[PDB]
C-alpha cells in the first residue's frame, strides 16, 4: 500500500450468557453483549480489527 | 471565529504547536482549535503523512 504510520485499535465483541432459567433448549436465560464492555466503539485509528 | 490548525508528535496537543514540512520519522497529530467566550474548542483531525 502507499506510505502511512501504522496505527491500530482492538474490539471484540463479547457475549456472555446463563441458562436454566426454567429450563434448557427452549432458550438462554440471558446473555449479556458487549463492545470492548461498552455499548457503543468507534474506530478512529487508521487501521484495526475484530473478535 | 478564528480557526486554529496545528500538530504535535505526541498526542498530548496541548505540549507543542507546530506544522512539520517534508519527511519526518514520527506520526504527527494534528488538531483543531476554536474558541467562543473562553470555550476553548479542541479536537483531534488526524494524522499526517509521511511527508
Ligand atoms: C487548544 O485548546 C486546548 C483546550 O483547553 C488547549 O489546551 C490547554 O493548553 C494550555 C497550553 O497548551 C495548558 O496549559 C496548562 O498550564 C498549566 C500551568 O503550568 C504551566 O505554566 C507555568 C507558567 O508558564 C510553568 O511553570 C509550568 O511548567 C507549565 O508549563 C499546567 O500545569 C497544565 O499542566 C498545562 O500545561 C492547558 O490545560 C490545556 N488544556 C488542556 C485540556 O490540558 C490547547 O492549547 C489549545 N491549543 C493551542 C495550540 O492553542
Ligand atoms: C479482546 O478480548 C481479550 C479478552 O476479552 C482481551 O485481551 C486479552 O489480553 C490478555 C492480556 O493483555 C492477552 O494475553 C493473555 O495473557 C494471559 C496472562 O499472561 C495468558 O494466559 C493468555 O495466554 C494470554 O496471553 C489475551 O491474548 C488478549 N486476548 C486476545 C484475544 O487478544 C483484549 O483486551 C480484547 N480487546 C480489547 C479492546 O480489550
Ligand atoms: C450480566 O450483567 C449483570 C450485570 O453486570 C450480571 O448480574 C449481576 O451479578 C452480580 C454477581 O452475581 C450481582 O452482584 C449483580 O447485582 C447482578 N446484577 C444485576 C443487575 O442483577 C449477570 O449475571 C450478567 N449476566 C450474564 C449472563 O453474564
Ligand atoms: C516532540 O517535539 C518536542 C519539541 O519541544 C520534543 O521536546 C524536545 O526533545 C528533545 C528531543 O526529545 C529535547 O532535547 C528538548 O529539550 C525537548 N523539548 C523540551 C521543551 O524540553 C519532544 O520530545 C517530542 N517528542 C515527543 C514524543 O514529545
Ligand atoms: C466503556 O469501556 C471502558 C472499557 O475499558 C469502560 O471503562 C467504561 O466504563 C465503559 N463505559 C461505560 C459507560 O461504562
Amino acid at each position: 500500500a502507499l506510505p502511512i504510520y501504522y496505527q491500530h485499535t482492538d474490539i471484540n465483541f463479547t457475549a456472555t450468557a446463563s441458562f436454566g432459567g426454567s429450563c434448557y433448549v427452549c432458550k438462554p436465560h440471558q446473555v449479556n453483549i458487549s463492545l470492548n464492555g461498552n455499548t457503543s466503539v468507534c474506530v478512529r485509528t487508521s487501521h484495526f480489527s475484530i473478535r | 471565529y478564528d480557526v486554529l490548525f496545528y500538530c504535535s508528535n505526541s498526542s498530548s496537543g496541548v505540549l507543542d504547536t507546530t506544522i512539520p514540512f517534508g519527511p519526518s520519522s514520527q506520526p504527527y497529530y494534528c488538531f483543531i482549535n476554536s474558541t467562543i467566550n473562553t470555550t476553548h474548542v479542541s479536537t483531534f483531525v488526524g494524522i499526517l503523512p509521511p511527508t
